[PDB]
């Protein structure tokens, strides 16, 4: 009965900015702005499109201009990374995500390959990992490469929170192979893009030979 | 202060029912409705309808009727959600709502500015399974600048959750656990890894320890370099 | 001019000393006489806010209702915060009477006379009234009966009509006879209502038009109760003492796109009831002997909207709502508001 349109899909800020997130609706009723930060439970920040809910700072403001409403969060702070959602009634948007964290000097990764262990291959399975160690910023692009194929939609990527100490990112990657397709291929690669790059980076392993 | 408890959460299998619980505290049970809300993983929210505890009586979208029941026990101010014939899609974390106003004669049910910590409900054919543990060996040519990096792959396990420590605890610095991801199986996997310095590779012992508390599976892992 | 004011009004009746009724016993004692002669001022270039969700006057005669239901009804069995009360239950005599509210010295009752007047804001026909008109306090579920009747044409109101969590009183221009009946002498608690179906749906209809004003060229579908306590998913009512739950399913069974037989309904008489009045549980003995019949008329309905969105679109759907006995005393004080003359 109610479509609330959220704009833009994400936001990539740093502390100290403005963040500006958009809700669109042609329709009545009062509008609410949620919080809603990994692994918690949604907060809410805005009722009736501009006041501030309880212990909400001023610099969480909405705002609204016929059927575009804006909640805009000033001076940004790392505890301010998450989903945000506009509500109107049982209705909600899909969400507009506002990336930020600890800001630091950018950092390369530290490439690693692991090939399957001999346990593993014994019980006909065969996983390949790639770790892109320490990094910042967030954004990271690995690619994996068997004999010079690109491999597509066959590997899952994990990513780290920022560390405990340096406050950089870590990830892995895992391509799953049958042990029979495994013992096909000889050449095992995995290619990094990072901005603290010049150029991408490239880590590999023959199969057999150590 | 206004409180909402929510039960634990569940591991069910596909085409099972499910009954969670949301405990108020600190305001009149009797006074406004209790909402539910759900949200898929990495996906956003749902309201599934609301509940008034004052005759029990309930509003519920299209999508989710015949399928969903919300009741109260009005002794213990509990509000209950049953979900019948649980799919894959089902798997959520399923939250109870309260609205920010609510007297003993007016009441304002959408902004909700009270919320359970959340029921996570994984819906699922597999059946609960220990995790395989094999090593990420340190090689001659992966280190550099005298560090070296090991680990474990925590592979196959089903229900989540994995815990992984180093050496009884004994290592922390440079140790990274990643989130598990559930692979294509319906099984979840994840590693654990350490950055050492590459000189105490053969003088200093690394064992992961995996604890995966649903199956009663603990593994003591040692990771060692290839022998060649 | 003059303020908004919470006064303790005081009530009126033509109760009777003589009657054994327990309404009539209540009124003897807590009310005065009916005002032989009663002064109606209508008031030239005045216009008045009124808020029927808002009115002070429903807690007073939700409280005198209670304490009514409370010194009346004799169960066998009582269960409230966990411990249970056994006592002796004979049967009584039960029938509601019209009840007046009156407003002390210093004080007056302000009327609304919009034919149409929604429930909320600004009325500019208003007269000052030293009682509200008779008003019957019957304890009933989905269906108002026994109320007053809209002066033109069929009235929907709600506080906000957009808001699926707010009830919806309609008030009819018509009124629709509802026939109760246990039969005498097989099941003791099976009785049924019967309904004219050309009637309810003719009525359905134009509640259906006075909806489509909200929600323009949309479908408006009247559907069966969703869930709750059996006194809110059936239409539940006292007859003779007795509590009277009836299956409401053909009542609501009904699509309105832009465009003499009986409805049976299947009724059961229970021992064990949800208390309105407070949280718990009540047992009254089973059912008296002979027939147990009467007639009332359906002036009113309370109606909850579905809540998201729908596989079709363009439809609104409508069910039977309750749970709060405060708004059927709404249902017939939503034209009243007490003022301070001084
Ligand atoms: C309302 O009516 C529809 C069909 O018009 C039906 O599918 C639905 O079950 C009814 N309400 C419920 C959920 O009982
Ligand atoms: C009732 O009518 C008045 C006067 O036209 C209007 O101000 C008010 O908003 C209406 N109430 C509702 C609930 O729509
Ligand atoms: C009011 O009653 C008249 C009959 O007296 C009827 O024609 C009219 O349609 C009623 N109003 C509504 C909206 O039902
Ligand atoms: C509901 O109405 C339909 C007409 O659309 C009718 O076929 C059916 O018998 C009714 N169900 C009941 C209440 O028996
Ligand atoms: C409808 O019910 C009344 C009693 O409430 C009865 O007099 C009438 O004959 C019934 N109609 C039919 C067709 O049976
Ligand atoms: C039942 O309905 C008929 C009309 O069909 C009416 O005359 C009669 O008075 C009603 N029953 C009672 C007990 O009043
Ligand atoms: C409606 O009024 C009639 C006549 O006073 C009475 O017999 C009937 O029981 C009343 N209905 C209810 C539910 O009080």
């Amino acid at each position: 009965e109610i479509v609330l349109t959220q704009s833009p899909g994400t936001l990539s800020l740093s502390p100290g900015e403005r963040a500006t997130l958009s809700c669109r609706t042609s329709q009545y009723g009062s509008l609410a702005w949620y919080q809603q930060r990994p692994g918690q439970a949604p907060r809410l920040v805005i009722y009736g499109g501009s006041s501030r809910a309880t212990g909400i700072p001023d610099r969480f403001t909405g705002s609204r201009s016929g059927a575009d409403y804006t909640l805009t969060i000033n001076r940004l702070e790392p505890e301010d990374f998450g989903i945000y959602y506009c509500q109107q009634y049982e209705f909600f948007g899909q969400g507009t995500k506002v990336e930020v964290d600890i800001k630091r000097t950018v950092a390369a990764p530290s490439v690693f390959i692991f090939p399957p262990s001999d346990e593993q291959l014994k019980s006909g399975t065969a996983s390949v990992v790639c770790l892109l160690n320490n990094f910042y910023p967030r954004e990271a692009k690995v690619q994996w490469k068997v004999d010079n194929a690109l491999q597509s939609g066959n590997s899952q990527e994990s990513v780290t929170e920022q560390d405990s100490k340096d406050s950089t990112y870590s990830l892995s990657s895992t391509l799953t192979l049958s042990k029979a397709d495994y013992e096909k291929h000889k050449v095992y690669a995995c290619e990094v893009t990072h901005q603290g790059l010049a150029s991408p980076v490239t880590k590999s392993f023959n199969r057999g030979e150590c | 202060q206004v409180q909402l408890l929510q039960s634990g959460a569940q591991v069910k299998k596909t085409g099972a029912s499910m009954r969670i619980s949301c405990k108020t505290s600190g305001y009149t049970f009797l006074n406004c409705p209790i909402n539910w809300v759900r949200q898929a993983p990495g996906r956003g929210l749902e309201w599934m309808g609301w509940m008034k505890p004052r005759g029990g009586a309930v509003n519920y979208p299209q999508k989710f009727q015949g399928r969903v029941t919300m009741t109260r026990d009005m002794s213990t101010d509990t509000a209950f959600l049953d979900m019948s014939n649980l799919r894959s899609d089902d798997t959520a974390v399923y939250f109870c709502a309260r609205g920010k106003y609510c007297t003993a004669s007016d009441y304002y049910n959408w902004d909700f500015e009270h919320w359970g910590r959340g029921t996570l409900v994984t819906v699922s054919s597999p059946a609960t399974k220990g995790p395989s543990v094999f090593p990420l060996a340190p090689s001659s040519k992966s280190t550099s600048g005298g560090t070296a990096a090991l680990g474990c792959l925590v592979k196959d396990y089903f229900p989540e959750p994995v815990t992984v420590s180093w050496n009884s605890g004994a290592l922390t610095s440079g140790v990274h656990t990643f989130p598990a991801v559930l692979q294509s199986s319906g099984l979840y996997s994840l590693s654990s890894v350490v950055t050492v310095p590459s000189s105490s590779l053969g003088t200093q012992t690394y064992i992961c320890n995996v604890n995966h508390k649903p199956s009663n599976t603990k593994v003591d892992k040692k990771v060692e370099p290839k022998s060649c | 001019v003059w303020k908004e004011a919470t006064a303790t009004l005081f009530c009126a009746s033509d109760a009777k000393a003589y009657e054994t009724e327990v309404h009539n016993v209540w009124a003897t004692h807590a009310c005065v006489p009916t005002d032989p002669n009663p002064q109606e001022v209508v008031l030239e270039n005045v216009t008045e806010n009124f808020n029927m969700w808002k009115n002070n006057m429903v807690e007073q005669m939700h409280e005198d209702i209670i304490s009514l239901w409370d010194q009346s009804l004799k169960p066998c069995v009582k269960l409230t915060g966990g411990s249970v009360i056994t006592q002796a239950c004979p049967k009584i005599s039960f029938e509601p009477i019209p009840i007046h509210y009156c407003a002390p010295a210093g004080f007056a009752i302000l009327k609304c006379n919009d034919k149409k007047f929604n429930g909320t804001g600004p009325c500019t026909n208003v007269s000052t009234v030293q009682c509200t008109h008779g008003i019957r306090p019957v304890v009933s579920t989905q269906l108002l009966l026994n109320g007053s009747l809209a002066e033109e044409e069929i009235v929907i109101r709600s506080e906000n009509i957009k808001d699926n969590a707010k009830i919806i009183i309609v008030q009819l221009n018509e009124t629709v006879e509802i026939n109760c009946t246990r039969p005498n002498n097989g099941d003791i608690r099976q009785a049924h209502c019967n309904i004219s179906k050309a009637k309810w749906e003719n009525t359905l209809k134009q509640i259906a038009r006075k909806l489509r004003e909200h929600f323009k060229n949309e479908t408006i579908a009247f559907n069966q109760s969703s869930g709750g306590d059996p006194e809110i998913v059936m239409h539940s009512f006292n007859c003779g003492g007795e509590f009277f739950y009836c299956n409401s399913t053909q009542l609501f069974n009904s699509t309105w796109t832009w465009n003499n037989i009986n409805i049976t309904l299947p009724c059961r008489i229970k021992q064990i009831i949800n208390m309105w009045q407070e949280v718990g549980k009540a047992m009254y003995a089973p059912p008296i002997k002979g027939q147990i019949r009467c007639s009332s008329n359906i002036t009113g309905l309370l109606l909850t909207r579905d809540g998201g969105s729908s596989t079709n679109g363009t439809t609104e759907t409508f069910r039977p709502g309750g749970g709060d006995m405060r708004d059927n005393w709404r249902s017939e004080l939503y034209k009243y508001k007490v003022v301070k003359i001084e």
